[PDB]
């Protein structure tokens, strides 16, 4: 449950993966990368949006943090557009509705994903 | 013998016009806002607003403003943040106004892109991450004042009672105000006492306007309301949109650009699902409420279509409604919202329509 | 009529219908540029039985109108007779050559 | 825990990758190249190519070459016309070759942009309207000079035979040849006899390319070819795809890159529809024919999916269709064409695709 990449391909491309749970985009694992890996060409931003997800399968909350991959025009595969504990952007590091390449060289949103950071 | 000619103008009166911006997501550098004839959906125009398009009108009715970003190779290159001056006849691009590089890339929220109310100023958000509010000056076409004190704070929401007065909402649940000089920098500047508790009962940024207040909606249903007839903003609330049946099946409000408020009567609209429960807050309109801000009740319900945004015209009493794709129009005159027509694939992938101003 | 693809005047159209984008047969949406060139096409007119020349420029300078996209292909003939070529981008020696959407002229007989 | 990174490589091997060239005219200023695994369908990455690009893979399957259109702010500004330079296997962005502001904007049939035989010459077709073809040199990463003796011809069919040739249609019903010297300039030159009457026959441009020969159909169901084995191209034709049956039902051909030729068995691939008539040349394959090129007679006729566009991979025996939008995987090891399986959704507005090239020396 806490590696993606040994589940269920189906599993994590799925909007209802317990880590997407406030991924507003597309997929980065649906775009040629996988959960934690750009696909090639485009690069992660150094900044992101951030909260927990519960794991029901272990039963436990973790913090994610979602990176978007950018410099890349938009992938198209896979949109999400979940919110649970997401915020307006007067709390700013847990809002969605805001472009998380806005700081890269290139700003272009190519896709998403949900970095599992801890407990 | 037939001649092919261009340098027209719009076919329908201002009047008629709406601006539906859509951000076509799934090809976001190719964003646009469609211009259309509520009265009867005919597609009037276009204006190209590359990648993640924000879009107003002039509150004169002369302009269209947009801000954008461009690269010199769109995916690589120098970036360049823009404010656009467009004619609103022609739809012709007129002046580029440079703009630091970090205007915000996001959903087009109102609040994100605004003007003064005597229309000197344009007012728009930045982040870069940290954020701060732009200043444009029109007449000159500059780029005149970075006010760093809104650091924290998101959105813009004018003052309609002063020239050049707006607020923001700030991280310690209240209220920024800032008024401008005559020369778009900072003239004075105030923040009201806590409005709403930011862990408890957080608002949605789409203020309910009108003249000397604004209304706000929260997660869980309440409302909130500044006053700010006088220079100091007078806060309160909450007071809940729901009764006890309500509660018992969990409504709650959700969308984006998802309340406004018919000034006359004092109505404010507001996007309700049932259901509600933490990750909902964006969910689609279930029902259209119609709540009396005076007496702090509700008064009618109607279908809500699924929309997501709505603006509201003043002086014709309409209210438009957007799911995302379609624009419903509503004849909003008497209490209960009347549909007048959809406008069907107005859009592929808007959060956010506007009237032309007709009021000068 | 005029904004469906089977209009005769349509017959040799590869593009977005000027008409359904805020033009008309015959003029470009506000904001949009007419090419100054164009491909022919020869189209039969329903009424009086007679083959009639179309001009079909396109409306340049705004990004794809999107709407009445019409692909039509009489008497349509590929690059080696250029000016009768559809697949082209008649929009490419504007000022800027990015395509909103095309007109149908009526040259004549 | 997890830190996410770039710079990574394509998942898959060069040997099973698939280029699909997605116009997206709906939003014509975000083409792309779409890249997909045709073992099994999976979506493995993208290049951007803005308004109306246009791809091809070097013949030594190293990069990628794209053609595109750019101007300083898209719809206003200065005009630039490029080729670039990516890597194929990180799909990064290297080397940026200034084109005169007149490179075809079209559908992207093959001949619009293709390569000399021994890779050393990018070879592309220009419209101003009038007509010439651009050379670039990708070892200096130059544009060499217009080629002006093609004016009033159009498309690129390189010669396999020879390391820097290459033909194209003209006006006249025959073709032009180009032979290039060392620096990318004309060296000579040489004009066919009439192929095929521009009025009363016309073909579609796609060849179907064999290493010294090219046949090319009409839009009325003829087969004409172009021999170039010797120094001059010699031609010849009509013949008929229709027997007796066909020809009562009107079968003609029909799509845009419509043929193709599998050159060990001398097999051509076509798509057809029945109920021809003017206006008709573009329509949707309601069937593939097979041809066997020496015998002049069908040996298959198979389902068309609708295709309007194929490639032939010679090196593996697969043929590639697409219908605008999904892309059909067949082994074509034997006359029959068998369906492998089909990709949904790889491209909004597609109307090419193309292997990464194995082999091929
Ligand atoms: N993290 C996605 C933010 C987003 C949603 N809709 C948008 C439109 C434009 C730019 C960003 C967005
Ligand atoms: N006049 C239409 C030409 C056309 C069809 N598909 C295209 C793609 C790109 C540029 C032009 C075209």
């Amino acid at each position: 449950s806490l590696n993606p990449d040994l589940a269920n391909e189906d599993e994590v491309n799925s909007c209802d993966y317990w880590r997407h749970c406030a991924v507003d985009g597309f997929l980065c694992s649906c775009c040629g990368g996988t959960t934690t890996t750009c696909p090639p060409g485009s690069t992660p931003s150094p900044i992101s949006w951030i909260g927990t997800c519960h794991n029901p399968h272990d039963g436990k909350d973790y913090l994610i943090s979602y990176h978007d991959c950018c410099g890349k025009t938009a992938c198209g595969r896979c949109q999400c557009n979940t919110q649970t504990r997401e915020r307006p952007g007067y709390e700013f590091f847990l809002h969605n509705d805001v472009n998380w390449c806005m700081a890269n060289e290139n700003s272009t949103f190519h896709c998403t994903t949900s970095v599992l950071v801890g407990l | 013998r037939e001649v092919l000619t261009g340098g027209h103008s719009v076919s329908a009166p201002q009047e008629n016009r709406i601006y539906v911006m859509d951000s076509v997501f799934m090809h976001l550098t190719e964003s646009r806002v469609h211009v259309y004839d509520y009265t009867n959906g005919k597609f009037l125009g276009m204006v190209p607003t590359a990648f993640n398009g924000h879009v107003q009108v002039s509150n004169d009715g002369k302009k269209i403003y947009t801000m954008t970003t461009y690269h010199e190779r769109i995916t690589r290159g120098k970036r360049s943040d823009v404010v656009e001056v467009w004619d609103a006849d022609k739809l012709t691009f007129e002046k580029e106004i440079s703009l630091p590089p970090k205007r915000v890339q996001g959903l087009n929220y109102d609040g994100l892109f605004r003007q003064t109310t005597d229309g000197k100023f344009i007012v728009l958000q930045n982040a870069s991450p940290a954020t701060s509010i732009g200043i444009v000056d029109v007449a000159k076409g500059d780029y005149v004042e970075d006010v760093t004190a809104a650091a924290g704070c998101w959105s813009v929401i004018p003052q309609p009672n002063r020239p050049r007065s707006f607020m923001t909402i700030c991280g310690d649940g209240g209220l920024l105000t800032i008024n401008l000089g005559e020369d778009g920098k900072v003239a004075s500047q105030s923040r009201s006492k806590q409005m709403f508790s930011v862990k408890d009962d957080p608002i949605f940024i789409a203020p309910a306007l009108d003249k000397d207040k604004a209304h706000f909606v929260s997660y869980y249903g309440n409302v909130y309301s500044a006053d700010f007839s006088g220079d100091e903003v007078k806060v309160d609330g909450p007071w809940s949109l729901l009764n006890d049946e309500d509660k018992a099946k969990n409504w709650v409000p959700g969308g984006y650009n998802l309340v406004g408020l018919h000034r006359a009567s004092g109505r404010m609209y507001v996007f309700m699902h049932p259901d509600g429960k933490e990750g909902t807050h964006k969910f689609p309109a279930a029902e259209i409420w119609v709540m009396d801000t005076k007496t702090k009740q509700r008064v009618a319900r109607i279908p809500g279509r699924d929309a997501l945004s709505m603006t509201i015209d003043q002086q014709r009493n309409l209210m438009l409604t957007l799911d995302g794709g379609n624009v419903n129009v509503y004849d909003i005159s008497q209490p209960e919202p009347k549909l007048l027509r959809t406008i069907e694939g107005a859009a592929e992938a808007s959060l956010q329509v506007q009237f032309h101003p007709v009021g000068g």
